[PDB]
């Protein structure tokens, strides 16, 4: 069942996210450095990330095959609300049980929950995010349904401000039934029990930790000395 | 908005 037209999606998205995503996490030296011991000690640092990270997302979401088809405007709305959402995605892949945090390489870039804390957000907020990477880590995706599902999460028909949903919803059923194909084909049991309705489900929890965000990126932004220490794409793409 | 970063990344 496992059509050719979508191993070929699979490898287009598994090359898009080789080519966006370094597990060696050389690029983290460049960033403005992290400060650990007053007030929004690490909000330049994770600013910094961020936007790299969105940058990262850019060209990922570059190489979904339908995406180019879009209306610029199109693919700016897609982007826009879903940068925080695939940023919360991709970080699984360094997020660890085993403490709770991000490694991403050395003590200097491994992040806690203090950590985000000292980036404007209180410990409260910060909670269900952790919850999301500790369900979405336990599905144990295969890198191929990791990538899918940042796809889809991409191309997401009902964001507010999508013209031709019609076609978004196109690409994101092409990448859907990709995804439902491979489970069944090549995921295995017991990993498999309704992997995909676990995966969709993610997706929802998601839309909730993205209207949390955007209520607190309002907050911290709203003060002009700090969004004074964003950077100008945070500042575009999350709103000024 | 008008976003010329985000355009520009996109191509
Ligand atoms: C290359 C990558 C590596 O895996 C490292 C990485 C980690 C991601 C992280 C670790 C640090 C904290 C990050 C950046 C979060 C930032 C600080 C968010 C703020 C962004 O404005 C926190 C929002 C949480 C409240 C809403 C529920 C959002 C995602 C969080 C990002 C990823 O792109």
């Amino acid at each position: 069942k496992l059509s050719e037209e979508q191993q070929h999606i699979i490898a287009i998205l598994l090359d898009a996210h080789h080519k966006t995503y370094d597990p060696t996490y050389a690029d983290f030296r460049d960033f403005r450095p992290p400060v650990r011991m007053s007030p929004l000690s690490m909000l330049p640092h994770l600013a910094d990330l961020v936007s790299y990270s969105i940058q990262k997302v850019i060209g990922f979401a570059k190489m979904i095959p339908g995406f180019r088809d879009l209306t610029s405007d199109d693919q700016i709305v897609l982007l826009k609300s879903s940068a925080i959402e695939v940023i919360m995605l991709r970080s699984n892949q360094s997020f660890t049980m085993d403490d709770m945090s991000w490694d991403c390489g050395s003590q200097d870039y491994k992040y806690d929950v203090t950590d985000v804390s000292k980036a404007g957000h209180t410990l409260e907020l910060i909670e269900p995010l952790i919850k999301f990477q500790v369900g979405l880590k336990k599905l144990n995706l295969h890198e191929e349904e990791h990538v899918l599902l940042m796809a889809i999460c991409i191309v997401s028909p009902d964001r507010p401000g999508v013209q031709d949903a019609k076609l978004v919803e196109a690409i994101q059923d092409r990448l859907s039934n990709t995804l439902q194909t491979y489970i069944r084909c090549r995921h295995p049991p017991p990993g498999s029990h309704q992997l995909y309705a676990k995966m969709i489900q993610k997706l929802a929890d998601l839309r909730s930790l993205n209207e949390e965000h955007s209520k607190q990126y309002r907050s911290l932004s709203f003060q002009p000395e700090n969004s004074m220490k964003l950077t100008p794409l945070v500042l575009e793409v999350f709103g000024n | 908005k008008n976003h010329p970063m985000l355009m520009n990344l996109l191509k």
